């Protein structure tokens, strides 16, 4: 019954400014709080501040202060929070979350689904995806390795499957890292027996919804 | 700002058996005006955002099963659990909602304990369509492996390479509850071509030795 | 329940706990001025169906009285902070006579404090908490209209009150410089001084007000007024308190900004000396 519904993903150039939005439901919107709190990649949680929905009251962060704005619209049961001059440590995914009231904003019982937010200078670049090769031997027998290597893409996310989701057991598609040109890079591998080499053909499906980019890679040995 | 420290930040449990994770901050969180002390217990399950699982020290959140219990006054809480089941994995973080800014503990990752699994080491060279592109990228996969520990060091030449790449590890396996590593060495086309032999070498506790994948450039 | 509507007895070597934020007597307040408030509907009589038909807001001193099996119990130490055990208690039959004044930031025709400044509150670590100040001596505030409106404060009365204020507050965060800035933000109701006069809202701008930053005699303020429901329209209140929210702890320095619009602090400034017990 009780939701907090979040606004996809945003991507942010520096100096930039966003608005992100925070849907309630199913309870009393102006008898809880709603706080926002972010969290790095592969970082811990950082609280941003609280507001009063009743009446608009609102508490920040002190290293967010003079830079963030929280507002609701009681019409909508919607909840507001702008951050402006966005820098590149701002890169973050952002939840809203259901607080108490004049005792604490404390006690974060319900919470959104969260919305990346992407501060960089890159454009959207669609991957480059090669191939990883299994090797001519790999033991000759028994369980061998191939993938694909999805290279130099902007923003997040890649989504990547194999055989049209027909491959399920022995893949892993890696978590993507931010390289030093500012552009994402994963793998995708899969572990299948050497028996089954040239018997059955085996393909990556990279799907970049950002810039349209849809790839089919045949992956095979060679000599 | 009051630090909250969570001890330990690793916390491996065979399934059944009991857990405990303890949190320390530098101020009391008991608020005298009120008689409440503000400390809540929050898990995040892998890819799942965080959620509730004990408020004011010992209470727990609609839905929290028995198992996850509270206590502790004034400086130190303990979050235990007594039975650790297969959906309990995740990261626990302590909060304290009493002064601004609310500050939350480092985290504490509670993952499935499982007998030493060596990794299954492969490496791949760079596709000769990348390197039409003027840059070669060389991957090394660990698959299947516990515990997490394990450092991949590349070699060019045998000379022992530093900062030129990049790591990443998949979260424990559902199944076996075995970690896997990527690791990516990044170099030019023109470097590439000034070199041969081209080696990754995986350090883990299940491998006797240090294994050695590697391949010649061409040969 | 508690009944709305002259006896009192000491209790020789008695202590009972008294608790500001968790009071059955202000979230009875709370709901029978909201029930009060709510009285702008017209009133009904019964001759065949149900037929629909005094602008007499100004405030008297109400009183809240015991019924058969309770007992109210009173902190008589005068410097009371309101959480904690009190000392010196007695068995009241009803609470002190309270003005049911409903405004934010200023807390008007309320009771002064016994002696100096208090902040009445055991400890203001808690940020969301309100900190209620209760001033020892008053400051005259009048209001007038010929919408718009403006108000008067006396200013060498004023940034005196203020001084002796930051002075008290430090005593809770010592080696810290006290500020004062205006509202951060929300709605009108919080970011001005607001409160009903005569069948009108006024909402005061007190900017110039706290706008003091305080390191480690015929003169006026005048503050506009927004008016929302005769030409001439007058207020002489008198300030007995302000509601103040801290800002997060910065560096050396500690931030204070005008609160309100919770209306359960402004009951809570005169009911933290009683509380309901059973006979
Ligand atoms: C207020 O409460 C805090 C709780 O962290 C405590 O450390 C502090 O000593 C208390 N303040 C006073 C003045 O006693
Ligand atoms: C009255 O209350 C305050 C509480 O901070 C303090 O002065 C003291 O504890 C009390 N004084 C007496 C005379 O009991
Ligand atoms: C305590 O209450 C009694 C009530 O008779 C009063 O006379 C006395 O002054 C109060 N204060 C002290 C310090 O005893
Ligand atoms: C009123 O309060 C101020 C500030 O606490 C104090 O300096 C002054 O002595 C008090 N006035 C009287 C008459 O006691
Ligand atoms: C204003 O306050 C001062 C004390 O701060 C007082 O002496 C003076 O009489 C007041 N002003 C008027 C007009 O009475
Ligand atoms: C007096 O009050 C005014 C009101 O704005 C303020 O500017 C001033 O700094 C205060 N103090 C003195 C010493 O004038
Ligand atoms: C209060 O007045 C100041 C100027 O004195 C102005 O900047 C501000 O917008 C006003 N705020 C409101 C709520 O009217
Ligand atoms: C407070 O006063 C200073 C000047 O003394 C000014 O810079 C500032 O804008 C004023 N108003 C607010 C809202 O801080
Ligand atoms: C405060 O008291 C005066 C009389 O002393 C009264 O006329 C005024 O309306 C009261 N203030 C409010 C806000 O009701």
């Amino acid at each position: 019954q009780v939701q907090l519904v979040q606004s996809g993903a945003e991507v942010k150039k520096p100096g930039a400014s966003v608005k992100l939005s925070c849907k309630a439901s199913g309870y009393g919107f102006t008898i809880y709080s709603i706080n926002w709190v972010r969290q790095a990649p592969g970082q811990g949680l950082e609280w941003m501040g609280w507001i009063n929905p009743r009446n608009g009251r609102i508490g920040y962060a002190q290293k967010f202060q003079d830079r963030v704005t929280m507002t609701r619209d009681t019409s909508t049961s919607i909840a507001y929070m702008e951050l402006g001059s966005l820098r590149y440590e701002d890169t973050a995914v952002y939840f809203c979350t259901r607080g108490q009231l004049e005792l604490t904003a404390s006690r974060f019982d319900k919470w959104g689904q969260g919305v990346p937010v992407t501060v960089s200078g890159a454009s959207t670049k669609g991957p480059s995806v090669f191939p990883l090769a299994p090797s001519s031997k790999s033991t000759s027998g028994g369980t061998a390795a191939l993938g694909c290597l999805v290279k130099d893409y902007f923003p997040e996310p890649v989504t990547v499957s194999w055989n049209s989701g027909a491959l399920t057991s022995g893949v892993h598609t890696f978590p993507a890292v931010l390289q030093s040109s500012g552009l994402y890079s994963l793998s995708s591998v899969v572990t299948v027996p050497s028996s089954s080499l040239g018997t059955q053909t085996y393909i990556c499906n990279v799907n970049h919804k950002p810039s349209n980019t849809k790839v089919d890679k045949r992956v095979e040995p060679k000599s | 700002d009051i630090v909250m420290t969570q001890s330990p930040l690793s916390l491996p449990v065979t399934p059944g058996e009991p857990a405990a994770i303890s949190c320390r901050s530098s101020q009391s969180l008991l608020d005298r005006a009120d008689g409440n002390t503000y400390l809540d217990w929050y898990l995040q399950k892998p890819g799942q955002s965080p959620q509730l699982l004990i408020y004011e020290v010992s209470n727990r959140a609609s839905g929290v099963p028995d198992r996850f219990s509270g206590s502790g006054s004034d400086t130190d809480f303990t979050l235990k659990i007594s039975r650790v089941e297969a959906e309990d994995v995740g990261v626990y973080y302590c909060m304290q909602g009493l002064e601004f800014p609310y500050s939350f503990g480092q985290g504490t990752k509670v993952e499935i304990k499982r007998t030493v699994a060596a990794p299954s080491v492969f490496i791949f060279p760079p596709s000769d369509e990348q390197l039409k592109s003027g840059t070669a990228s060389v991957v090394c996969l660990l698959n299947n492996f516990y515990p997490r520990e394990a450092k991949v060091q590349w070699k060019v030449d045998n000379a022992l390479q530093s900062g030129n790449s990049q790591e990443s590890v998949t979260e424990q396996d559902s199944k076996d509850s075995t970690y896997s590593l990527s690791s990516t060495l990044t170099l030019s086309k023109a470097d590439y071509e000034k070199h041969k032999v081209y080696a990754c070498e995986v350090t883990h506790q299940g491998l006797s030795s240090p294994v050695t994948k590697s391949f010649n450039r061409g040969e | 329940t508690l009944f709305c509507a002259p006896q009192e007895m000491v209790l020789k070597n008695v202590t009972e706990n008294f608790n500001m934020w968790k009071n059955d007597m202000v979230d009875q307040m709370h709901e029978d001025v909201i029930s009060l408030w709510d009285q702008s509907l017209k009133p009904c009589v019964k001759l065949t169906g149900g037929s629909v038909i005094k602008v007499s807001f100004d405030p008297i001193p109400i009183h809240y009285c015991a019924p058969a099996g309770y007992a109210i119990l009173k902190c008589n130490n005068k410097t009371f902070t309101g959480t904690g055990p009190c000392n010196n208690v007695s068995t009241v039959q009803c609470t002190h006579g309270i003005k049911p004044v409903v405004s934010t930031q200023l807390l008007l025709n309320g009771s002064l404090a016994e002696g100096e400044i208090i902040i009445r509150s055991e400890n203001i670590t808690n940020n969301v908490k309100t900190i209620i100040v209760h001033l020892n001596e008053s400051v005259k505030i009048e209001c007038t209209r010929p919408r718009e409106a403006y108000c008067n404060i006396n200013e060498s009365k004023w940034n005196e009150t203020l001084q002796r204020v930051s002075k008290k507050l430090k005593e809770y965060f010592p080696h810290k410089n006290i500020t004062f800035q205006p509202s951060s933000g929300g709605d009108l109701e919080i970011t001005t001084h607001s409160f009903n006069c005569g069948g009108e809202f006024f909402y005061c701008n007190t900017s110039s007000l706290f706008n003091r930053t305080y390191m480690a005699s015929t003169r006026t303020i005048t503050i506009h007024c927004r008016i929302k429901q005769a030409g001439n329209i007058t207020c002489i209140s008198i300030i007995t308190g302000l509601l103040l929210t801290r800002d997060g702890g910065k560096n050396n320095t500690e931030t204070f900004r005008p609160g309100g619009g919770n209306m359960k602090d402004n009951w809570r400034s005169e009911l933290y000396k009683y509380k309901v017990v059973e006979v």
